């Protein structure tokens, strides 16, 4: 459950990389002297790996929702084991009010 | 049909990934120097500025939409993803199987504690003399 | 009256069994699966006809004080009435546990033992087993066996009254619910 939903927030920060990677590439270029050019290209390969997986994550993440989805409304429930959770939490809570009064006729006798 | 929207899906991601990729193209492009001819610098230059604009503009709109596929996918895997509905049905069935068992236990030995002081004041009551 | 059992069929690798499963605990009841374990033995009765008759014999091994069953499977209806179910002629019979000694009485002689072991699913007519079936070799022996195939097969059946349509139709739409993992049809019984 975390697994894909992970990987889901992996996607959101990537999408920002590759946004972030362009405006760099871009930013690289806009100056007057741009020295590093092999850094030019590692940012342009960075951009370009950053789609590029981007794509496959999406890509793989529709074709397992398309091998499990079935358009049903998943008749499964678990409502009956916390209706018997409450049950038994009652039952708890009216021995705690049946002690407090048994104990407080007892501090009525003792207190004499 | 869920088939259908996953195809809405795929056909979404690869709209935008192909966006993303032919804006930046263009922009690198058009970022090539080339020598006038019945262009008057002055109009080139602008024509070339607004269009740089508008086409960061757009990528940042398909890195938005790319927001929002993914938000869908995340959607559709929380409401119907067959398999983690079924542990976590069976994770809280157990936990509340769990809470009930301690509390039906904490109540017996209640009970039995109880009962051997109820026949201890019975004893007293009853013997009394008065 | 007499019940008919409409069946549809299928197959499963089992790589993939349990998201079968899943999905099937999605559709199916809200309930737990059952994991049924059943010794089946096939007698048959040599006649003067030229089909003999066949009936099926079924003990749960796994419950202890389950009544064997019988079973008479009729030949399949070769009207066009339900046309996409096997449309058959079911008798089932609860029985006591003496039941292949009296059916040596009756003239009765095996033919096969199989065991089949896999889960069990319902959902409100319908009666989903998936069951890897097992052969038995060592003929008297229970434990000496090995599976048929890869596969497990996927049964959809439900046994209901003579006639009684929109039976199939419902059938059909719980085999389409499961199209991408197994296909559901109503194959014949001939080759």
């Amino acid at each position: 459950l975390a697994n894909e939903r992970l990987r889901a927030l992996e996607d959101i920060e990537r999408e920002i990389g590759a946004i972030l990677q362009n405006a760099g590439t871009v930013i690289l270029e806009l100056s007057k002297e741009k020295t590093n050019e092999r850094l030019l290209d590692r940012q342009a390969a960075a951009f370009t790996a950053s789609v590029q997986h981007v794509e496959a994550e999406l890509s793989a993440q529709i074709r397992y929702l398309t091998q499990v989805a079935t358009g049903q409304p998943h008749e499964g429930s678990s409502y009956s084991s916390r209706k018997d959770c409450q049950m038994a939490l009652k039952r708890v809570d009216y021995a705690r009010l049946k002690l407090s009064d048994v104990a407080r006729t007892c501090e009525q006798m003792l207190e004499n | 049909s869920k088939e259908t929207l996953l195809q809405s899906y795929n056909k979404r991601l690869k709209d935008d990934i192909k966006s993303i990729m032919d804006n930046f193209t263009e922009i690198i492009k058009t970022a090539k120097i080339e020598d006038e001819t019945q262009v008057s610098r002055a109009t080139q230059g602008e024509q070339d500025n607004y269009e740089m604009h508008v086409r960061a503009a757009n990528i940042v709109r398909a890195g938005e939409s790319l927001m929002k596929l993914v938000s869908d996918l995340k959607q559709f895997l929380i409401l119907n993803d067959f398999p983690s509905v079924n542990e976590a049905i069976d994770q809280r069935n157990q936990q509340l199987r769990t809470l009930q068992e301690e509390c039906d236990r904490k109540l017996i030995t209640l009970r039995d504690e109880i009962s051997i002081d109820l026949y201890e004041l019975e004893e007293e009551y009853y013997s009394s003399s008065s | 009256i007499n019940m008919m059992e409409y069946l549809l069929q299928g197959s499963v690798l089992d790589h993939s069994l349990e998201s079968l499963i899943h999905r099937l605990r999605g559709l199916c009841d809200n309930m737990e699966p059952e994991t049924f374990l059943d010794h089946e033995m096939v007698f048959l009765l040599k006649g003067q006809q030229a089909s003999p008759f066949v009936l099926r014999a079924r003990r749960s091994m796994d419950r202890a004080g389950a009544p064997w069953h019988l079973r008479y499977l009729g030949q399949p209806e070769m009207g066009d009435k339900n046309r996409h179910a096997l449309v058959r002629n079911c008798v089932d019979i609860a029985t006591s546990e003496n039941l292949t000694d009296f059916l040596m009485e009756m003239g009765f002689r095996m033919d096969h033992e199989f065991v089949a072991k896999g889960h069990l699913f319902r959902k409100g007519i319908m009666k989903i087993m998936v069951y890897k079936i097992f052969r038995i070799l060592v003929p008297g022996n229970t434990d000496s066996t090995e599976a048929l195939s890869l596969s497990y097969l996927v049964e959809l059946s439900v046994v209901a009254p003579a006639g009684q349509d929109m039976v199939s139709d419902d059938m059909k739409n719980f085999a389409e619910q499961l199209k991408p993992l197994v296909h559901l049809e109503k194959i014949d019984p001939k080759r």
